[PDB]
This record gives C-alpha cells, sequence and structure tokens, in this order.
C-alpha cells in the first residue's frame, strides 16, 4: 500500500531528523527539531487513518512559516546551488532535508491513489523549505565561530 | 493548462470583488484588502507562469496570520460591507481548491494554497469585526 510506503518514509525521516537533533548545538534549532518530529507523529496519524485521528492543523504549518521567516531574516541572500555538507550538523540536516524531499514524493505518488489532506503535503513542503534553513543557519554559525578565531 | 486558466480565472474574480468590497471598508481595512490584491496579483503571476516567475514569499503568510491573530481577538451578510466581505470569502475558497487543483495537477503553489486559506480565514474575521464594531 502506499501509505504503507508513506509511514516507512515518515519514520526514516524521523530517524534522520533525531540524528540531527542530536548532532545539532543550537536551542532553536533542536526545538524546532523536536516540535517537527512530534508534528511527524501526528502526520502519520493522518495519513495511516485517513484524516479520522489526529490532523495535520494549519497551526503546524504557520510555525513552520514563521520560523522559516525568522531563519531567511537571519541568513540574509541564499545563494543558488548550495553544496551539502561543510560541518557534521549541516550534513546531517542536509540528510533529514533529502528524506523530506523522498517523502514528499512519496506522498505525491500516494494521494493519486487514495485520499490524503494537502495540509500533509503542504505540511512536508514545509518541512524540507524549513530542514534547507536550518542547515543553512547552522552552516552560517559555523562560519561565524571559525571566523572568531 | 486548463486547470491554470480556471485558477487564474478564479483568482481574478477574487481580486476584482475585493477591490469592489474595498470602498465600503475604512482606510485600514482598505489597505489591508490593496496589500492582499498586490498579493493576488503575484499569485496570478506565479500560476500563468507555471512557477517559472516567482510568486508570493512566506512574509505575506506570516503578515496574514499576525492579522489574524490580531483579529480573532475581537447569518452571512449582517451589514452590506459585511455581506461584500462574505462574498469575497467564497470567492476566495474557490481560489483555494481552484490552487489546489493546480498544486495537485503541476506542484506550483504550495504557499499560495496556504497563503489563500488564510486570506478565507481573514475575510471571514473582517467580516465579523464590521458586524461587532458597527453594531457597538
Amino acid at each position: 500500500s502506499p501509505v504503507v510506503e508513506v509511514q516507512g518514509t515518515i519514520d526514516e525521516l524521523n530517524s534522520f531528523i533525531g540524528y540531527a537533533l542530536v548532532l545539532s548545538r543550537w536551542d532553536d534549532i533542536r526545538n524546532d527539531l523536536f516540535r517537527i518530529q512530534n508534528d511527524l507523529f501526528v502526520l502519520g496519524e493522518d495519513v495511516s487513518t485517513g484524516g479520522k485521528g489526529r490532523t495535520v492543523t494549519m497551526d503546524m504549518i504557520i510555525y513552520l512559516i514563521k520560523r522559516s521567516v525568522e531563519m531567511k531574516a537571519e541568513i540574509g541572500k541564499i545563494e543558488l546551488f548550495v553544496v551539502p555538507g561543510g560541518s557534521v550538523e549541516s550534513a546531517s540536516l542536509h540528510m533529514a532535508r533529502a528524506v523530506s524531499r523522498r517523502l514528499e514524493r512519496r506522498i505525491k505518488a500516494a494521494s493519486e491513489l487514495t485520499e490524503i489532506n494537502a495540509n500533509v503535503l503542504l505540511y512536508a513542503n514545509m518541512l524540507s523549505n524549513i530542514l534547507f534553513m536550518h542547515a543553512l543557519i547552522s552552516n552560517k554559525r559555523k562560519e561565524e565561530l571559525d571566523k572568531k578565531l | 493548462d486548463d486547470p491554470i486558466i480556471e485558477a487564474n480565472g478564479t483568482l481574478d474574480e477574487l481580486t476584482s470583488f475585493i477591490g469592489e468590497a474595498k470602498h465600503y471598508v475604512d482606510e485600514e481595512m482598505k489597505g489591508i484588502l490593496e496589500e492582499i490584491q498586490n498579493d493576488i496579483y503575484k499569485i496570478m503571476g506565479e500560476i500563468g507562469s507555471k512557477g517559472k516567475i516567482e510568486g508570493i514569499s512566506e512574509e505575506r503568510i506570516k503578515w496574514l496570520a499576525g492579522l489574524i491573530e490580531r483579529y480573532s481577538e475581537m447569518l452571512p451578510g449582517g451589514t452590506l460591507e459585511s455581506a461584500k466581505l462574505d462574498v469575497c470569502r467564497t470567492i476566495a475558497r474557490r481560489a483555494e481548491r481552484k490552487v489546489a487543483t493546480v498544486l495537485r495537477e503541476f506542484g506550483i503553489g504550495t504557499l499560495a494554497a496556504i497563503y489563500l486559506a488564510l486570506l478565507s480565514r481573514l475575510l471571514f474575521l473582517l467580516a465579523r469585526v464590521i458586524e461587532i464594531e458597527k453594531n457597538k
């Protein structure tokens, strides 16, 4: 079943996000990642049950958007064609973002075969964006710390 | 191409009705509705270009969320202005459905869909706020 594949990809993304959270060195990033793990539990419940149980709310999407706006303000101009890596934190965040993109693809494939709420796909897209922002923030802060020395 | 045309037409209808309704509200709500019209123009530019032209940003969605939070503390058509805003809200819901259809077909317009959902919520809140203030 496509929903089984979506749930498995959600679990894999949750594992990757937990690894990145372990590697993360900043309070805001770790809080965002923990909230994202809880929201991934919610999103898996929404996808598996078809919306009968807990569902992805617009509030979670708006929280992701607000965090993305704050991190965009902190970062400034974003360069195109960013090479993933730089630091172990940023590399783990990039791996989590790649898994999140795979989850988006799995959700898009599953929605063509069964009913899935649009908030699930919207949250997945915002999750990929916020993981990219987390990686950029980690790289920028690491560069600032290196320039301090 | 047909979903793109339908979404752009519905957004054009929405912005025309908002332009009609902004002449019945006060200066603050009129400016809010004009900014909403500019955002709708950006969304139409993105959708008609199939994502080639950059559309709205997350800052606009944050602005909508802030307006919703500010106005949330405070039969359709209790007043004439409230009726205009309710008509705009129904058209915004239809535009949200069309943009959701476009997103499924082409994968462009996640931020637009979020903005349209928040816009329908904001239009409902603005109609209720107008009713409350006129009654008060």
